[PDB]
């Protein structure tokens, strides 16, 4: 029973500027097995909004998916993207920085 | 050009209660244009792209039918397999498909393809010459027997090299204002000062379609790969991607460094400076 | 536009 960790990006679709409204997404990719909860967030709080891709994956078998909403930077607002999987013991939390 | 359209299937038991969950999505080339999810109310395939909607009823009525009897082919499959490993009913299992066709710059059949795992592991593929299979176990390989007593790769073949490369062309052309059109990288530069002594130089492209892309950074005209990170490429969710590749330099230093990308939808390399 | 599949292992 192969088991892989997902790799974990928090971006935004277009140049982020604050006040104008985006879309966050969060892409984990390179996970087994397809099982997986993904929440995104504003100031810790989750976020209801949220969408995602059809489960699919790439010719060595490891899975990925895109979860998205739209959203709105600002000056003092902090967004991240929450993960859980088999392969951990508790969620791992990636923070949204803008320049990455 | 050579263009693609490729189909896949996953498949997890749900042991304790039900049938399996069963998602199947289609694609060309980089873009999605149908899926299927037993969760899902409507029990149809259904569109993902706008030029797929151009198919009549009885397209969605015939890729319906077919994809439930994949799903069951999946059902079965599952079950099978748990007696050939010697599982327990306890656990949940996953078995994945992947088949498809390429058409090459002749809009003529390029190339074949068909493999099967189970819990993300190889278990058959389809040969690339199309008449005969690859097992990778000894369970596989009672597989491998029936396929060929069944005469399956034939048949495959006849799909494959007909009814499959017919359809691309179909949608290639249906849809040509987004399947054949390329969006070049929109490419950009920025700069942050992490110490007085030094900085770091990262390189945007933005925007861009097919996924395939090449950034590197060269110092005085040659590859540098210490000092860099390198994110994997990643959907913007509007159908193009994204990607950036960063160099940490010495203060003052920056003229030396360029960054070179490498995309279908430039004619020549792009080159960038500070 | 998907194969008719109803071959199992």
């Amino acid at each position: 029973m192969i088991q892989r960790t997902p790799k974990i990006q928090v971006y935004s679709r277009h140049p982020a500027e604050n006040g104008k409204s985006n879309f966050l997404n969060c892409y984990v990719s390179g996970f087994h097995p397809s099982d997986i909860e993904v929440d995104l967030l504003k100031n810790g709080e989750r976020i209801e909004k949220v969408e995602h891709s059809d489960l699919s994956f790439s010719k060595d078998w490891s899975f990925y998916l895109l979860y998205y909403t739209e959203f709105t930077p600002t000056e003092k607002d902090e967004y991240a993207c929450r993960v859980n999987h088999v392969t951990l013991s508790q969620p791992k939390i990636v923070k949204w920085d803008r320049d990455m | 050009g050579s263009h693609s359209m490729r189909y896949f299937f996953t498949s997890v038991s749900r042991p304790g209660r039900g049938e399996p969950r069963f998602i199947a999505v289609g694609y060309v080339d980089d873009t999605q244009f149908v899926r299927f999810d037993s969760d899902a109310a409507s029990q149809r395939m259904e569109p993902r792209a706008p030029w797929i909607e151009q198919e009549g009823p009885e397209y969605w009525d015939g890729e319906t039918r077919k994809v439930k009897a994949h799903s069951q082919t999946h059902r079965v499959d599952l079950g099978t397999l748990r007696g050939y490993y010697n599982q327990s009913e306890a656990g949940s299992h996953t078995v994945q498909r992947m088949y498809g066709c390429d058409v090459g710059s002749d809009w003529r059949f390029l190339r074949g393809y068909h493999q099967y795992a189970y819990d993300g592991k190889d278990y058959i593929a389809l040969k690339e010459d199309l008449r005969s299979w690859t097992a990778a176990d000894m369970a596989a390989q009672t597989t491998k027997h029936k396929w060929e007593a069944a005469h399956v790769a034939e048949q495959l073949r006849a799909y494959l090299e007909g009814t499959c490369v017919e359809w691309l062309r179909r949608y290639l052309e249906n849809g040509k204002e987004t399947l054949q059109r390329t969006d070049a990288p929109k490419t950009h530069m920025t700069h942050h000062a992490v110490s007085d002594h030094e900085a770091t130089l990262r390189c945007w492209a933005l925007s861009f379609y097919p996924a395939e892309i090449t950034l590197t950074w060269q110092r005085d005209g040659e590859d540098q790969t210490q000092d860099t990170e390198l994110v994997e490429t990643r959907p913007a969710g509007d159908g193009t991607f994204q990607k950036w590749v960063a160099v940490v330099v010495p203060s003052g230093q920056e003229q030396r460094y360029t960054c070179h990308v490498q995309h279908e939808g430039l004619p020549k390399p792009l080159t960038l400076r500070w | 536009c998907i194969n008719m599949w109803c071959w199992t292992v």
